[PDB]
């Protein structure tokens, strides 16, 4: 019910500040990077130290806290 | 609206290459365990 800010930084090394709990879910987190910058979760992917975030999981679940900086993998496949 | 292959950084295994086979990359360098 909350909003919390974490930082998921692309490779075109733009940071992207969302608004989620860390115990929200992987899903969401990615449906509010297309919520701030406009690119949809298929064309963006969540990864941070090394590890894919994967949807049914959870921030807190990959050790991602509360303003922790992540990577942001565009594809831009839809051309 | 950039006609260019972007090149772009794999953030597992830290190497520089192109965007197509950066995502390819990770298909690859996220398979852990
Ligand atoms: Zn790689």
């Amino acid at each position: 019910g909350s909003h919390m800010q974490i930082f998921v930084k692309t490779l075109t090394g733009k940071t992207i500040t969302l608004e989620v709990e860390p115990s929200d879910t992987i899903e969401n987190v990615k449906a509010k990077i297309q919520d701030k910058e406009g690119i949809p979760p298929d064309q963006q992917r969540l990864i941070f130290a090394g590890k894919q975030l994967e949807d049914g999981r959870t921030l807190s679940d990959y050790n991602i806290q509360k303003e922790s900086t992540l990577h942001l993998v565009l594809r831009l496949r839809g051309g | 609206g950039s006609r260019q292959v972007t090149k772009v950084d794999c953030p597992v295994c830290g190497v520089n290459i192109p965007e197509s086979h950066i995502n390819k990359h990770l298909d690859s360098c996220l398979s852990r365990e």
